[PDB]
C-alpha cells in the first residue's frame, strides 16, 4: 500500500462560495482514503463537536459512504445544530435525527462574507406549516398564509413571504457574525466499506 | 387558530425587519456625530424619516388585532407599544401648526440674546458668558440685571405660544383617551397586569408628596444654614426672618446649589480630596482610565466587554479639522454593537464620568436577549440611577487608595468627611423641592385648576412655601417665567429626576447591606463582592419584560418607593446641623419681600 486517492476535503472546506441554509449543499464521498487528523489538528475551527464517535478513534473504523452538508448561518444559531434541539433553523431549515452519528464543524468567516454596505445574499425560511423531517430539504417559495381568507398570490394582511435575508455587516459583534458550517455524516449500508484512513507503517 | 397566533406571527415578521433599519439609522447618526460635515447631514435625514416611514405603517397595521382577547402577558405588553396613535389622531392642519409652534419655540429659546444698554451692539447668549456671569460672580446689581433682562426678553413673547400649545396638546390628550396631558405623561408609571403589583396613574400624585414630607426637616436646616451664611456674606440684604431671593442662589433658575459651595464651606482649613496631579504624575492616558473603569466591573462580577468597543469608539481627542460634538454619551447601535463617545481628559471628573457611562453600557448589554420592543429600562428612572450608582461607589477614599492613587499613609478625620457630605448634599437634596414644585405646577396648569389669569401669581406664591424664594422684582401677568427653562419649552417630562435619586439611594443601600459592610453608608463600597453583582444582574437582565414594581423586588425588599435610605445617608450631616444653628430659627416667613 502506498496511500493514494485522497478524499477531496479541500474542495469542501475551501470552496469559494457557500449556499444558503435553506438550500444546503450535500456532497457524497466514497471510494477514497480519508485523513481526519489534518482536520482535527487545525486551530482555525471555532467549533468542532463529534457525537457518534470520538475524533481520535475515527481513523480506525470505516463505513460505506460519507455525506458532507455545507451552509452558512449566524453566530448565535450554531448551538441549534445538534440532536434534540429546537428553534427556527432546527425546525424549518435543517433538522438532525436524535440517533445522529458524525461530526459538526463551524468556523467564523466575518472577513469574507460581510460587506461594508451589507451582504443580503444569504436567506432563510421564517414560516412553515409543519416541522421538517430529518435530512429533508424544502425550496418551495409558496406565499405563506396565517389567517383564514385565502390570498391569490400577492401579499395581503395575513400573507407573508416565507423567505427572509440576512444583514451581515463588518461591525456586528460575535453574536451576529456569519459562520460557515459543515456537517459530516457516516453511513454504513450493506455494501463493503471503502472510506477509511491510511495504513500507517 | 385564534388571533393570538396571528399576533405572534406579525410580531415575528415585524421585529426581524425592524432591527436592520434601526441599525442603519443608528449608524448614520453615529457617523454624523463623530464627523460633523454637510456631506454627513442629509444622510441622517435620509435614514431618519425612513425609519419613521416604516414605523407608521406597522403602527397602522396593529389595529385589526383587538388587544382585549390576547391572554399572554408578554405578547399583550409588546403589542401595546405599537398601538400608539401619537399625534396622528389630530387633524393634519392642526398637526402642522403644532409642529411649527414647537419648532419656533425651540428656535426662540436657543436664540436668546441680551445687550447691556450701555453697549447695545454686543449681545450675549446662554452660552458661556451670561450664564458664566450668573454662576460665577459676586455682585447684587449685575445679578439682578441679568436675571430681569433674561426673564424680560425671552419670557414675554412665549406667553401666547405656550397658551396655544397647552390647549392643542390637551385636545390631543382627549383624542388619545386621556382627560389631560398629565395623564399622558404619567402613563409610563402604570401597570394593570399581575395581581398584587398593579399601579394606577393617579396613585403617583398621592405617592409623591407623601414621601416628600419626610425630607422637609432635612431641607429646613440646610435652608437656615445657607441663609445664615449668605447674611454673613451679603450685609443688610437678607432678613433673618424671610427667605433668600432667587438671584443669589448661584444659578439662573436655581436648579442646583453647587456654585454656592465656595461661600458655605463649613471649615476649609483642611484641603479637599483631589488626585488629578497624582494622575498626571503617574502619566495616565485615556486607555488606562478606561481599563481601570473596566477592572472594577470585572471584579464585581459583571461580564467583560466585547472586542470592537476598543476599535470603533471615539475615546479621546478628535484633534484636527475632523471635529466632533462630544457631549459624553453611550451608544447602543443594536445588532450587538456598543460604543462610547467622550472627549476624555486627565481629570477626576472625567474618571467619574467614565464610570457613569460604563455603567450605562453594562446596563444596555444586560438585556440584549429580550425582543426588540422590550430593550429598555423598567421605567425612565432606573437607567440614570444605575449609571450614578457606580459614580457614587467609585469615589470613596478606600477605593482610591486600593488602586494606589491616594497615599497609603492617608488618615481621614471629621472635617474632610463632613465637607464632602455637605458638598454632595448641596447638589443632591437641594434640588428636590424645585423639581417637585415645577412638576406640580405643570400638572395643575394642564388640569386647568388654575385659570389663565392665575398663572404668574400662583407660581410665585407656591414657590415661597414649597421652596423658599421671594420676588426680586414683581411680575404681574406679562411674563412667562417657567418658559425660560430647557425642560419646559422643549416638551420634556420633569418627574424623572425626582424618582432617580430615591431609586439610586435605595439600590445603593440594598447592595451595601448585601455586601457585608460595617459603618456609615457614605463610606461603603461594592468592590470584590460577587454576590452583590449577581443580585444586581438578576434585575438588570429583566429589561422592560416585567413591571417595575416587580423589578423593585429583587434588589430591595419593598416594591414601594420610600425615602428612608436618603435620610440614613445624610445622618452625620443632619446631626451636625442639629447643633450647628442653635441660635437661629428654622423656617421662613412668606410675607417679607425685598421690594415691600
Ligand atoms: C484550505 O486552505 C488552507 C490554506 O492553504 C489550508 O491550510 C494550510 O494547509 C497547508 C498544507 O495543507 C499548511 O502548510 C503547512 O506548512 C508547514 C510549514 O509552514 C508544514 O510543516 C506543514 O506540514 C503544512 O504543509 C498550512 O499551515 C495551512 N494553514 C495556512 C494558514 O496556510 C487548508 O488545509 C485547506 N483546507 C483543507 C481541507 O485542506
Ligand atoms: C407567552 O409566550 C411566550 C413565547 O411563546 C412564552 O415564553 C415561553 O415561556 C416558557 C416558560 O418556561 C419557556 O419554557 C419557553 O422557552 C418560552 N418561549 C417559548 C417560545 O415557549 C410565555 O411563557 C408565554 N406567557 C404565558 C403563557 O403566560
Ligand atoms: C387610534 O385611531 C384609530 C383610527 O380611528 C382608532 O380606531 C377606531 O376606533 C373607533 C373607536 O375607538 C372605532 O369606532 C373605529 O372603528 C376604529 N377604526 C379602526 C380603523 O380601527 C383607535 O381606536 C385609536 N386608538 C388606539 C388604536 O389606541
Ligand atoms: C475579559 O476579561 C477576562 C477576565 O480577565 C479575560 O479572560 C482572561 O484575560 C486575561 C487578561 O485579560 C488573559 O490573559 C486570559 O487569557 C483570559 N482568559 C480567557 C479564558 O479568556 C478576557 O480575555 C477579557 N476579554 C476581553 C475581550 O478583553
Ligand atoms: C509511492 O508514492 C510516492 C509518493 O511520493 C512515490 O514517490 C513513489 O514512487 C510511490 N511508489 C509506488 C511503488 O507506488
Ligand atoms: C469626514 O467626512 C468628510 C466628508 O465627506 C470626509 O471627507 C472625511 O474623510 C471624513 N472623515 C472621517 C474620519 O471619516
Ligand atoms: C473629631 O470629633 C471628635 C468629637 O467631637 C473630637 O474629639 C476630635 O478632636 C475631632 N477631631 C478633629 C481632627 O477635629
Amino acid at each position: 500500500p502506498n496511500i493514494t486517492n485522497l478524499c477531496p476535503f479541500g474542495e469542501v472546506f475551501n470552496a469559494t462560495r457557500f449556499a444558503s441554509v435553506y438550500a444546503w449543499n450535500r456532497k457524497r464521498i466514497s471510494n477514497c482514503v480519508a485523513d481526519y487528523s489534518v482536520l482535527y489538528n487545525s486551530a482555525s475551527f471555532s467549533t468542532f463537536k463529534c457525537y457518534g464517535v470520538s475524533p481520535t478513534k475515527l481513523n480506525d473504523l470505516c463505513f460505506t459512504n460519507v455525506y458532507a452538508d455545507s451552509f452558512v448561518i449566524r453566530g448565535d444559531e450554531v448551538r441549534q445544530i445538534a440532536p434534540g434541539q429546537t428553534g427556527k433553523i432546527a425546525d424549518y431549515n435543517y433538522k438532525l435525527p436524535d440517533d445522529f452519528t458524525g461530526c459538526v464543524i463551524a468556523w467564523n468567516s466575518n472577513n469574507l462574507d460581510s460587506k461594508v454596505g451589507g451582504n443580503y445574499n444569504y436567506r432563510y425560511r421564517l414560516f412553515r406549516k409543519s416541522n421538517l423531517k430529518p435530512f429533508e430539504r424544502d425550496i418551495s417559495t409558496e406565499i405563506y398564509q396565517a389567517g383564514s381568507k385565502p390570498c391569490n398570490g400577492v401579499e395581503g394582511f395575513n400573507c407573508y413571504f416565507p423567505l427572509q435575508s440576512y444583514g451581515f455587516q463588518p461591525t456586528n459583534g460575535v453574536g451576529y457574525q456569519p459562520y460557515r458550517v459543515v456537517v459530516l455524516s457516516f453511513e454504513l449500508l450493506h455494501a463493503p466499506a471503502t472510506v477509511c484512513g491510511p495504513k500507517k507503517s | 387558530s385564534t388571533i393570538e397566533e396571528q399576533a405572534k406571527t406579525f410580531l415575528d415578521k415585524f421585529n426581524h425587519e425592524a432591527e436592520d433599519l434601526f441599525y442603519q439609522s443608528s449608524l448614520a447618526s453615529w457617523n454624523y456625530n463623530t464627523n460633523i460635515t454637510e456631506e454627513n447631514v442629509q444622510n441622517m435625514n435620509n435614514a431618519g424619516d425612513k425609519w419613521s416611514a416604516f414605523l407608521k405603517e406597522q403602527s397602522t397595521l396593529a389595529q385589526m388585532y383587538p388587544l382585549q382577547e390576547i391572554q399572554n402577558l408578554t405578547v399583550k405588553l409588546q403589542l401595546q407599544a405599537l398601538q400608539q396613535n401619537g399625534s396622528s389622531v389630530l387633524s393634519e392642519d392642526k398637526s402642522k401648526r403644532l409642529n411649527t409652534i414647537l419648532n419656533t419655540m425651540s428656535t426662540i429659546y436657543s436664540t436668546g440674546k441680551v445687550c447691556n444698554p450701555d453697549n447695545p451692539q454686543e449681545c450675549l447668549l446662554l452660552e458661556p458668558g451670561l450664564n458664566e456671569i450668573m454662576a460665577n460672580s459676586l455682585d447684587y446689581n449685575e445679578r439682578l440685571w441679568a436675571w430681569e433682562s433674561w426673564r424680560s426678553e425671552v419670557g414675554k413673547q412665549l406667553r401666547p405660544l405656550y397658551e396655544e400649545y397647552v390647549v392643542l396638546k390637551n385636545e390631543m390628550a382627549r383624542a388619545n383617551h386621556y382627560e389631560d396631558y398629565g395623564d399622558y405623561w404619567r402613563g409610563d408609571y402604570e401597570v394593570n397586569g399581575v395581581d398584587g403589583y398593579d399601579y394606577s396613574r393617579g396613585q403617583l400624585i398621592e405617592d409623591v408628596e407623601h414621601t416628600f414630607e419626610e425630607i422637609k426637616p432635612l431641607y429646613e436646616h440646610l435652608h437656615a444654614y445657607v441663609r445664615a451664611k449668605l447674611m454673613n456674606a451679603y450685609p443688610s440684604y437678607i432678613s433673618p426672618i424671610g427667605c433668600l431671593p432667587a438671584h443669589l442662589l448661584g444659578d439662573m433658575w436655581g436648579r442646583f446649589w453647587t456654585n454656592l459651595y465656595s461661600l458655605t464651606v463649613p471649615f476649609g482649613q483642611k484641603p479637599n480630596i483631589d488626585v488629578t496631579d497624582a494622575m498626571v504624575d503617574q502619566a495616565w492616558d485615556a486607555q488606562r482610565i478606561f481599563k481601570e473603569a473596566e477592572k472594577f466591573f470585572v471584579s464585581v462580577g459583571l461580564p467583560n466587554m466585547t472586542q470592537g468597543f476598543w476599535e470603533n469608539s471615539m475615546l479621546t481627542d478628535p484633534g484636527n479639522v475632523q471635529k466632533a460634538v462630544c457631549h459624553p454619551t453611550a451608544w447602543d447601535l443594536g445588532k450587538g454593537d456598543f460604543r462610547i463617545l467622550m472627549c476624555t481628559k486627565v481629570t477626576m471628573d472625567d474618571f467619574l464620568t467614565a464610570h457613569h457611562e460604563m455603567g450605562h453600557i453594562q446596563y444596555d448589554m444586560a438585556y440584549a436577549a429580550q425582543p426588540f420592543l422590550l430593550r429598555n429600562g423598567a421605567n425612565e428612572g432606573f437607567h440614570e440611577a444605575v449609571g450614578e450608582i457606580m459614580s457614587l461607589s467609585a469615589a470613596t477614599p478606600k477605593h482610591l487608595k486600593s488602586i494606589g492613587l491616594l497615599s497609603p499613609d492617608f488618615q481621614e478625620d471629621n472635617e474632610t468627611e463632613i465637607n464632602f457630605l455637605l458638598k454632595q448634599a448641596l447638589t443632591i437634596v437641594g434640588t428636590l423641592p424645585f423639581t417637585y414644585m415645577l412638576e406640580k405646577w405643570r400638572w395643575m396648569v394642564f388640569k386647568g385648576e388654575i385659570p389663565k389669569d392665575q398663572w404668574m401669581k400662583k407660581w410665585w406664591e407656591m414657590k415661597r412655601e414649597i421652596v423658599g424664594v421671594v420676588e426680586p422684582v414683581p411680575h404681574d401677568e406679562t411674563y412667562c417665567d417657567p418658559a425660560s427653562l430647557f425642560h419646559v419649552s422643549n416638551d420634556y417630562s420633569f418627574i424623572r429626576y425626582y424618582t432617580r435619586t430615591l431609586y439610586q439611594f435605595q439600590f445603593q443601600e440594598a447592595l451595601c447591606q448585601a455586601a457585608k459592610h460595617e459603618g456609615p453608608l457614605h463610606k461603603c463600597d461594592i468592590s470584590n463582592s460577587t454576590e452583590a453583582g449577581q443580585k444586581l444582574f438578576n434585575m438588570l437582565r429583566l429589561g422592560k419584560s416585567e413591571p417595575w414594581t416587580l423589578a423593585l423586588e429583587n434588589v430591595v425588599g419593598a416594591k414601594n418607593m420610600n425615602v428612608r435610605p436618603l435620610l440614613n445617608y445624610f445622618e452625620p450631616l443632619f446631626t451636625w446641623l442639629k447643633d450647628q444653628n442653635k441660635n437661629s430659627f428654622v423656617g421662613w416667613s412668606t410675607d417679607w419681600s425685598p421690594y415691600a
